[PDB]
């Protein structure tokens, strides 16, 4: 749907391409190991190495864990994974190990998914980004304790006429059950009472509108040796994922068709239908007709003169 | 600072050094081989083989080995097909971990190859058999493998329960069962007493199997022409633990009389630092008898005192 | 008494497909969250669907499913059509046998949701076995079927129950369906005479009719305009299907040792052993009036004296 108008003087609703939200960009991480010399091993079952203890350098791109290696092409010969910081750092905190995507635009996501490279986290969560320096709100709790660390219902629902914009919390991934290559996914549509008839919901689309995201690794799966406090037993508990997924298109409201990065390094709407904006929120002012509207799978949406 | 506070040893994997002490009832590859072969077979182009577990594993010579000493941790980038595998209709199998001294023991993760056991428990032996404890109860059905035996979520940290989470049905790709004596959040704090030490502190692990799962073609016979198609097989078993010193040295020195120039064995025997004496360091050595023996934490010595 | 020796019944036997993607010339399918695996350079995160073409990997049809050794075919991208949610998979064994359990195991998509397993004998009628949602919620609004609470089990010999435990998206890469008719029953150990033609059948299809879907398609529905949707949004969603083994007995009442196949009639059946009698070994030879003919059971072999 890269056409506004076919054949007919009218022309129709025109939707971007469903390019993925995290290829080829730059992910901002709190953490990230390699400038330290510092070494950590667990269980060698993720790969098959014979010890695993080797170090985390900056300085060697074929041993760095940093940012870089989480987003890629995600070939299955051979996967990059960014790596935190160890438990030698303390990572249990009121706070998190947050890392967040900046895309300059608000963005059509649909769904978020992550690659767990060595073992999904007992209690994370991954947030959103309304506007650029807006507040944030979250899409899922997963963890064990959501009655403890969030203080919310174990697998809790949203009923129909609900609150539908409002997260949850649930025990899905909480044990770590793959210890390689966890598949962790949230969509944005998940439970909503309204995602039938989305295109007529208006709460659910602009809800469903994303700037940022970021990820709040909250609490990190421990076997239970934190009790003994060996140097072995501290390097041995990390983050590492290898992909960040998330789905999303250039949203426009439906009424351009390709978003271009101008002489200004931001990205932009090229808005059809008489209308320009980061979104095409305004149509242009001698075409100030009709009250702007989203572009319907029925309608056009379009601003008469 | 070990002198001037509390250092204590470093956990590591058992199974390394100790893979010759190992015992089960159930081990094909005997004087008469016989095929073994489980349905939905993929990566192989054959259908299956024959088990020869006559000969400790190797490379190319004994491919086919599936001695239950023999299997290791991912050592090697081999570990994909190496294994023990069990025999055809066997309900009941026990494997044991055999310990030169106690140990401590916090967690064993085991890598199944066909389906995770129906039925799932652990046996605790902290005086060298004299008696049989319990950790948790495993079981793909609570009631119908372990009845009288409550099912959900956590109520007490050393209290007996049976999970369904790592009993599923869907294991094929080296799925594993997480096990945890102590819990990573309901624990409230570290008492260091003897509760949890006689609870926690091992002489020889041991693992029975109670149930195997069934796809519903077996049980309408009994014949030994089908049983083959349900077994047990571990691709790998890794148990962590450390040397127990009351929190005095960081490591542990190799046992006497043992000559294994290999780096990864975890050992039993503390030297003795902070005026003390014993195999364990339990005991206040010479001259430093005035104060009764107390346990060392955090970044309190606790040192025996001069007479 | 003695039952004939287990054969994979979907090995030797013909499989149909009511549509695979490549057999109307090149087609373009990307994987559903994650980039295809690096071979070929490829920005644009679809490898080719083919049906006529030189590369043994680029074609997926369904001659791969089964007799493949680890291969997998497709269902169509929905690009080409909406229609293409209903596929059908047919196994012809060209003999009745006695099913006890089936295994489906995806390839690079998430088990289907919505999918049935009827059971053929005389090739026109098909009787479901079990029903499968998306959630437990779906088998009361689609199907009217209580879902089983819990593990799955069986309150009736005969009962049919309505599962979603296999349809759960966790397991995105190589899904695995477990299927059993006989464990949880109430005479689970000695077959009952009801359950022997509710497990016994000839055909057994594999009809699946809705795709597990993360929202994407959700996001970009257009009712009005049935034939005019995004291709990029839903090249994602396709079924596949890797592996359909099955395995069973011969009815013949357990009065054999095996099942060799007959160069003479070019079908597979038992022989007439333990002093039975008639072509299927379904009847007592003349001469044993005074016992009617019964079939035999487990523990004893049931001469017919
Ligand atoms: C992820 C998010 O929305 N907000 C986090 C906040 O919770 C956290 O305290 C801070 C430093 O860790 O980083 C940011
Ligand atoms: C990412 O974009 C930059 C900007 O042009 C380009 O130079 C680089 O090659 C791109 N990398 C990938 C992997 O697409
Ligand atoms: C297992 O059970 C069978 C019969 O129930 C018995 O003959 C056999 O000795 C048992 N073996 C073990 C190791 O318990
Ligand atoms: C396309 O496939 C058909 C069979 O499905 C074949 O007859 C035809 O030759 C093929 N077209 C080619 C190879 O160009
Ligand atoms: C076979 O597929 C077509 C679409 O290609 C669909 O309309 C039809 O319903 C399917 N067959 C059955 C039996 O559902
Ligand atoms: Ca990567």
């Amino acid at each position: 749907m890269d056409e506004c108008t076919d054949e007919g003087g009218r022309p129709q609703r025109c939707m971007p391409e469903f390019v993925n939200a995290a290829f080829n960009v730059t992910v901002v991480a709190t953490n990230t190991c390699g400038t330290p010399p510092e070494e950590y091993c667990v269980q060698t079952g993720v790969t098959g190495v014979t010890k695993s203890c080797h170090l985390c350098d900056a300085g060697q791109p074929h041993l760095q864990h940093g940012a870089a290696f989480l987003t890629d092409y995600n070939n299955q010969a051979d996967t990059t994974w960014w790596q935190s910081q160890t438990m030698l750092a303390g990572v249990q905190y009121p706070s998190s190990i947050n890392l967040t995507l900046h895309l300059g635009k608000a963005f059509d996501i649909t769904y978020v998914r992550l690659k767990f490279h060595t073992s999904r986290p007992e209690s994370f969560a991954i947030y959103k980004r309304t506007w650029e320096d807006g507040p944030w709100i979250p899409y899922q709790y997963y963890s064990g304790s959501c009655e403890n660390t969030y203080s919310k219902a174990n697998r809790g629902f949203i009923r129909t006429g609900g609150d539908e914009q409002q997260a949850l919390c649930t025990d899905e991934f909480s044990d770590i059950s793959p210890l390689t290559g966890g598949n962790v996914a949230f969509s944005t549509l998940e439970g909503r009472p309204s995602a039938y008839n989305f295109d007529n919901s208006p709460v659910l689309q602009e809800w469903v509108t994303a700037t940022d995201i970021s990820v709040t690794l909250n609490r990190l799966n421990t076997f239970g040796d934190e009790v003994f406090n060996d140097p072995k037993v501290l390097k041995s508990y990390y983050y590492a994922i290898s992909d960040f997924a998330v789905g999303g298109r250039c949203k426009c409201n439906g009424h351009a068709s390709e978003c271009m990065k101008n002489e200004f390094d931001k990205l932009v709407c090229n808005c059809k239908h008489n209308t320009y904006g980061v979104d095409c929120e305004k149509c242009l002012p001698f075409f100030n007709d009709r009250p702007w509207r989203r572009a319907t799978a029925e309608s056009a949406s379009e601003c008469l003169p | 600072g070990c002198a001037e506070g509390s250092c204590y040893p470093a956990t590591g994997d058992l199974l390394i050094g100790r893979a010759q002490k190992l015992s089960v009832t159930s081990t094909c590859g005997l004087h008469k081989p016989e095929p073994y072969c489980i349905v939905s077979h993929l990566q192989e182009d054959k259908k299956c083989f024959i088990c020869n577990s006559q000969d400790p594993y190797h490379e190319t010579l004994n491919p086919d080995s599936h001695l239950i000493e023999n299997v290791v941790t991912t050592f090697a980038p081999n570990r994909l097909k190496i294994w023990w595998q069990s025999e055809n209709g066997v309900e009941n199998v026990t494997i044991q971990l055999d310990l030169e001294a106690e140990f401590h023991f916090t967690h064993l993760i085991m890598t199944f190859k066909t389906f995770r056991p129906a039925a799932m428990l652990i046996e605790r032996s902290s005086d060298f058999g004299k008696t049989w404890g319990v950790y948790r109860y495993f079981a793909y059905d609570c009631e119908a493998s372990f009845p009288g035996i409550s099912t959900g979520p956590m109520k007490k940290v050393d209290d007996i329960i049976c999970d369904s989470r790592y009993s599923d049905i869907e294991p094929s790709t080296e799925g594993e069962v997480i096990f945890r004596a102590l819990d990573p959040a309901f624990k409230i704090e570290d008492p260091y007493s003897p509760r949890i030490q006689n609870l926690l502190k091992i002489t020889n692990l041991r693992i029975k199997f109670v149930k195997l799962h069934t796809l519903g073609d077996n049980l309408l016979d009994s014949r030994m022409e089908i049983r083959e198609k349900y077994y047990y097989a571990v691709y790998d078993m890794v148990v962590r633990g450390n040397c127990f010193c009351y929190g005095h040295a960081s490591e542990c020195a190799p046992v006497d009389g043992f000559n294994e120039e290999v780096e990864g064995m975890v050992h039993g025997h503390c030297m003795c630092r902070h005026n003390t004496k014993g195999l364990n360091c339990e005991l206040c050595m010479d001259f430093y008898h005035d104060l009764p023996w107390r346990p060392a934490e955090g970044r309190n010595s606790n040192a025996c005192k001069k007479c | 008494g003695l039952f004939p020796a287990i054969l994979n019944l979907a090995t030797n036997a013909h499989i149909s497909a009511n549509a695979t993607c490549g057999e109307k010339g090149p087609e373009m399918f990307c994987k559903l969250v994650e980039h295809v695996p690096g071979r070929p350079v490829r920005h644009a995160q679809c490898r080719v669907c083919d049906g006529n073409s030189t590369n043994p990997r680029e074609r997926h049809p369904i001659s791969h499913a089964i007799d493949g050794t680890n291969n997998w075919w497709q269902s169509p991208s929905i690009q080409n059509g909406r229609e293409y949610h209903w596929v059908t998979v047919t196994l012809d064994l060209r003999q009745v046998f006695q099913v006890a359990y089936i295994i489906i195991k995806a390839a690079n998509a998430p088990r289907p949701g919505n999918w049935i397993l009827e059971r053929s004998v005389d090739g026109v009628k098909f009787k479901p076995w079990q029903y499968y949602a998306v959630s437990d919620t779906e088998c009361l609004t689609r199907y009217k079927i209580t879902p089983r609470r819990g593990p799955p089990t069986y309150r009736a010999d005969n009962e049919v129950i309505c599962t979603s435990y296999y349809s759960k998206l966790v397991p995105l890469e190589h899904g695995e369906i477990h299927t059993s008719l006989i464990n949880g029953r109430p005479s689970a150990d000695d077959p009952s005479p009801q359950l022997l033609e509710f497990t016994s059948a000839r055909y057994i299809r594999l009809r699946l009719q809705r795709i597990r879907t993360l929202n994407a398609d959700l996001m970009t529905l257009s009712h009005r305009d049935l034939r005019d949707l995004d291709p990029i949004v839903t090249r994602r969603y396709y079924y596949s299907i890797k592996d359909i083994s099955v395995g069973g007995m011969c009815i013949c009442y357990g009065h054999a040792s095996s099942c060799p196949w007959d160069e003479e009639a070019k079908q597979l059946q038992c022989q007439c052993e333990h002093n039975t009698c008639g072509e299927s070994c379904d009847r007592c030879c003349p001469g044993y009036h005074q016992q009617p003919w019964r079939p035999g059971t487990i523990s004893s072999g049931n001469e017919c004296e």
